[PDB]
DNA sequence: TTGATACGACTGCCGAGATTAGATAAAGTG
DNA sequence: TGACGGCTCTAATCT
DNA sequence: CACTAATAGATTAGAGCCGTCACGTATCAA
């Protein structure tokens, strides 16, 4: 939860989140495709129940219009991590997943 | 049903010359008729291509072509669409993209990707300014250049999403290669998607459409491809090569070509003293070597090459169009003016004083004459060259549409667009006195911008409409659902036609061009 | 007079505003 | 079929 | 002219990836 509630910048403070896992990625993990498809890349901050803390690379894309059968990923740019989205909400929105090539 | 598909029957056996097919006369329900037929048809032969032109745009039978092609059709039918082709107008292919993206007509495959809603929404906001010109009551021309830029966006969005989807890249997408590519991927993952593409954009694949049905207008208004951003004309296109078009209301597939003919005639002007000059230099500079040679031979052959540049170097120094004439009303042709050749001043004078009178008034006819038959001999070594490079390139019949061949030709002899122009114009015509000449008026000016020299402004009509008939029966085979100036010169038809004819300054311009119809008459 | 072993490997700058005349250039109908 | 080896997406498993 | 309708996650388990196999330079031993 305190991890949950911390932020990638330089000398932040105890924001409140609702997302479950801490996912955090910034303008430079950022690329564009032939369609213009915004794809980040965040780090997944996650201790585990043998109080080993894991950094696997998450991998999320874009989509145009929600799903209300997926699961919706928003960039809180302000804060640089990845947010979850319960609500349409004014932006752009992400999913996870990585199906191009490289 | 049976009585039109007997009737359409005999003209692909008659294509051996593509010949008339008359004019069957009746008075809606004779348009349903032909509707009908034509789908059996087009159902039962797979190597067939219908031109059916309408004259309104209500008058189209969108509605009853679609309820007559599965009641033709067997089992195994097509999927309509990949065959049937409606030609629309940018405003209403706007519309109806408009519609489709706000209700969910169009498949996710173009909705989920990006940039195809970017280009939606300033599609959008692009067609209010439309409207709102539309509500002004102006010039339509800077606004559809607006509206066809917004439309070109989301047509290049198409072709982007398409090439990575594909097994292609490299984002003219090789217009030869990759176009396949593009085009076998687009006919069998599809199942919706290629319905929704082909309903909306018919252009896309247009070698494989059977039945194009369009209003004469968008017919002798060119159309504009899919991937390429120029529009190809109609006319022109390999698209109606060995075609059938039927020609609906046929008799008025008259006053829209003429009108369509002396605008173009008044648009394109260019000064008749320069120009065949620039062309024969042009000429010389085939007898003398130079020239890619890929065109160099062609012009070596056919002995006439040579003729025309004799008669050219003749009549060059017989009337001194190597020396620029001077000025110091239009004439028609189907008070006056005397030129000498002052050698103090080293140029022709043109003043009346008659000194040395050659009749100018018959070296007008002399130079026209020659640019005809000049014009002629271009076009068929444009048409040579045309064929063996589009039998090189083999490709999905898209490549040089013959104005290209002609226009690559004239620039390559070192002459302007404007003159290359007027050349092909003369060029395409391959009996009375105006279907045989026709009108030709010059008309004098003068301009401080250039005052040592007078520019003998040349206005050229020789393409009537019955010329345009026959053109169109060169290059396919018309049909003649049909029932002074505007009913065509039947009689002149079945002269030239002959064994294939039956069986069962505007204002100024359009007035010379009634009376020598009527005298010829 | 050369054969080891411990460490170098360097990216730029970072807006607003105001003044002109300039052939052109298509193809439409609810 | 340079191959080792971390590890990333993604299908699988598991309520 | 037209839409409404009304929608498993979370956590491992594995195939298959890229990417790293160090290089040109001062410098003490032998």
């Amino acid at each position: 939860l305190l991890l949950n509630q911390q932020s990638a910048n330089e000398k932040s403070l105890l924001e409140p989140c609702k997302t479950p896992e801490l996912l955090i990625s910034g303008e430079e993990w950022y690329r564009e495709f032939r369609d213009m498809r915004q794809q980040y890349y965040a780090l997944k901050l996650k201790v585990n129940w043998q109080q080993d803390l894991e950094m696997s690379v998450q991998t999320f894309t874009q989509v145009t219009e929600f799903q209300w059968d997926k699961q919706i990923y928003q960039f809180d740019e302000k804060r640089g991590r990845f947010q979850l989205c319960y609500q349409p909400s004014p932006g752009i929105y992400f999913v996870q997943g990585n199906h191009s090539a490289n | 049903v049976s009585d039109f598909s007997g009737m359409i029957k005999k003209l692909q056996s008659q294509s051996p010359e593509h010949a008339l097919m008359l004019l069957n006369a009746p008075t809606t329900g004779k348009s349903y008729t032909i509707i009908r037929a034509l789908c059996r048809y087009a159902i039962k032969h797979e190597n067939f291509r219908a031109f059916f032109v309408t004259d309104q745009k209500k008058n189209l039978k969108e509605q009853d072509f679609e309820v007559a092609w599965r009641e033709e059709s067997g089992a195994v039918h097509k999927a309509f669409s990949e065959r049937v082709a409606v030609v629309r107008s940018l405003e209403d292919t706007v519309n109806k993209l408009i519609n489709d993206w706000d209700r969910q007509q169009i498949p996710d495959l173009y909705r989920s990707s990006p940039i195809f809603k970017k280009s939606l929404e300033n599609l959008g906001n692009a067609f209010k300014s439309f409207g709102m010109m539309k509500e002004n009551e102006f010039d339509l021309k800077n606004a559809w250049t607006m509206l066809s830029r917004a439309e070109y966006q989301v047509r290049r969005a198409m072709i982007t999403i398409l090439a990575d989807k594909a097994h292609v890249k490299l984002k003219f997408k090789l217009d030869s290669i990759s176009k396949g590519k593009i085009r076998e991927f687009v006919s069998k993952q599809p199942k919706a998607d290629s319905k929704w593409l082909n309903e909306t954009y018919p252009t896309f694949d247009l070698e494989k459409k059977q039945i194009i049905i369009l209003t004469t207008a968008k017919f002798i208004k060119s159309y504009t491809p899919f991937f390429e951003k120029r529009s190809k004309a109609f006319r022109y296109s390999p698209i109606l090569k060995d075609a059938l078009v039927v020609l609906d209301e046929f008799d008025s597939t008259k006053k829209q070509i003429l009108e369509s003919a002396i605008d173009e005639a008044l648009k394109i002007q260019a000064d008749l003293n320069s120009l065949f000059v620039d062309l024969s230099k042009g000429l010389n500079k085939v007898n003398e070597g130079q020239l890619p040679a890929k065109l160099g031979k062609s012009f070596t052959f056919r002995d006439a090459f040579k003729e025309i540049l004799n008669d050219a170097e003749q009549l060059t120094a017989e009337f001194k169009l190597d020396f620029l004439y001077k000025m110091e009303g239009f004439v028609m042709r189907v008070k006056p003016w005397n030129a000498y050749f002052d050698e103090e001043l080293r140029q022709v004078v043109l003043g009346r004083q008659p000194r040395n009178d050659l009749n100018f008034q018959r070296m007008l006819p002399r130079i026209s004459v020659f640019l005809k038959g000049a014009t002629k001999f271009i076009l068929n070594r444009a048409r040579e060259y045309q064929v063996s490079e589009n039998q090189k390139l083999s490709s999905l019949d898209d490549a040089m549409t013959i104005e290209d061949a002609c226009f690559s030709i004239y620039a390559a002899l070192g002459l302007s667009k404007s003159q290359a122009k007027i050349l092909f114009s003369l060029g395409h015509d391959f009996g009375r006195r105006f279907q045989q000449r026709g009108l030709s008026l010059f008309q004098f000016t003068n301009d401080p911008q250039h005052d040592l020299q007078t520019k003998i402004n040349a206005c050229f009509f020789n393409e009537t409409p019955e010329r345009y008939l026959l053109n169109l029966l060169s290059k396919a085979n018309v049909l003649g659902l049909s029932a002074v100036l505007d009913n065509y010169d039947l009689g002149y038809l079945r002269e030239m036609l002959g064994p294939r004819l039956l069986d069962g300054d505007a204002a100024g311009l359009r007035s010379i061009i009634e009376q020598e119809y009527l005298f010829d008459a």
